[PDB]
């Protein structure tokens, strides 16, 4: 359901490990006070 | 023979590092000390451009 | 442009379904709500 | 037809920053966050790599909103194996099936 690989930047150092894959979980949590309509299905199947 | 100046740090701080991470709204910017483009805390997950984009 | 009529007025239809929505289910903290929602629409407008 | 589904049904967070790739991978089956069950990990085993594999683990549960008491469940599949430079993702995904 997903693969993805990531990098700091230039390859640089090669021997150690770093933050990158915790990209995959960049979203953004500035406004959750209002319900995100996109995560529910029943709102997804009906647009569909 | 300064065509390639190699950066030395990042554009984030270690204590900046995660938090640009997933925030994915997280746009560099100029400093006013330093010249540089580095990332603030100050726009770093604000809800001002997180959810307009 | 046939596609972007059915777009178009897809909003106008959706726009109005907060109306229906936004004005009865929450109190007057409602301009938090409202651009939370107004913006998915705009976005989920813009990717259609 | 096909192209509403990926709008509606596969792709429907990609242009969407308030659903992190990870949360919506799993948001189109119904799953959550919290059914993220196993995670087998690298687990090569140096002083460096598994402090930071399992450090980064965290944060992407800590952000996501997993459950509090809900922990992820580490499979080092390493111990028995080794590491094959190369083939490591593939003998950790071949378990994971």
């Amino acid at each position: 359901a997903m693969a993805a690989t990531a990098t700091d930047k230039i390859g640089r150092s090669v021997p150690a490990p770093g933050k990158g894959i915790l990209t995959t979980a960049r979203e953004h949590h500035s406004s959750v006070k209002y319900a995100s309509p996109n995560l529910n299905m029943k709102y997804r199947k009906r647009q569909l | 023979n300064k065509l390639f100046v190699s950066k030395e740090h990042a554009p984030y701080t270690d204590e900046l590092e995660e938090d640009v991470y997933l925030d994915p709204l997280a746009r560099v910017s100029k400093d006013k000390k330093s010249g540089s483009l580095t990332f603030n805390s100050k726009n770093i997950q604000s809800k001002d451009s997180y959810i307009n984009a | 442009v046939t596609r972007e009529a059915q777009i178009k007025d897809w909003v106008e239809n959706e726009l109005e379904a907060l109306k229906l929505e936004a004005e009865e289910i929450p109190s007057e903290d409602q301009n938090e709500f409202l651009l939370e929602r107004t913006r998915e629409i705009h976005n989920e407008a813009e990717s259609q | 037809l096909r192209a509403a589904q990926q709008q509606w049904g596969n792709d429907f967070y990609k242009r969407d920053p308030r659903i992190a790739p990870l949360r919506g991978a799993l948001a189109t089956y119904g799953l959550t966050i919290d059914d993220l069950g196993v995670a087998s990990f690298h687990g090569t085993s140096t002083k460096a790599n598994d402090k930071n594999e399992s450090a980064t683990i965290n944060e992407m549960m800590k952000h996501l909103g997993r459950s509090e008491g809900n922990p992820v469940i580490g499979v080092f599949q390493k111990f028995l194996t080794g590491h094959p430079k190369g083939a490591a993702g593939a003998w950790m995904m071949n378990g994971a099936l």
